[PDB]
């Protein structure tokens, strides 16, 4: 019963569990985690990111 | 507690230099090209201007 409950709970919750620190967002310094990177992170070295006003 | 990194009284700074962006190596596989033409020479393309002065 303990093993079955362990397996079932883990299989129930592992779908939800995700790594926050999986490098996914590309960056000039290689793929990085989402929290480190924002829209201002240069995708490639020397990229121009204008401070565009949102009309 | 205060955050480890704060405050800088010295080193007033400098005016940022004029930004000179670089062509995208990642987004563009190669170099973006403008006018298209046969250009049976070293290469001139489909864009050629000139200003005739006095
Ligand atoms: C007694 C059980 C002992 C085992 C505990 C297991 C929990 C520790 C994990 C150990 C292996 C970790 C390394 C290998 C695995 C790894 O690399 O994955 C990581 C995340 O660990 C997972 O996988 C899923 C975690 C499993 C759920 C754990 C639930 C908590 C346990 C402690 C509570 C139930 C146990 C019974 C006790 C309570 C009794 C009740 C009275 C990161 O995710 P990621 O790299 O983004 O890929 C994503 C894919 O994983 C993800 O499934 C998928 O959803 C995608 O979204 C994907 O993004």
């Amino acid at each position: 019963l303990g093993a079955f409950g362990a397996g079932t709970l883990v299989a129930f919750i592992g779908g939800l569990i995700k790594n926050p620190w999986k490098p996914v967002v590309p960056t000039a310094e290689g793929k990085k985690a989402v929290l480190w990177t924002s829209g201002w992170t240069p995708r490639f070295k020397g990229e121009t990111i204008y401070l565009a006003r949102a009309t | 507690c205060s955050p480890p990194g704060e405050t800088a009284s010295s080193e007033p700074g400098t005016t940022p230099a004029i930004w000179t962006g670089s062509p995208s190596p990642a987004a563009p596989s190669g170099e973006d090209h403008g006018g298209g033409h046969g250009a049976g020479a070293a290469g001139a393309g489909e864009t050629l201007t000139a200003e005739l002065k006095t």
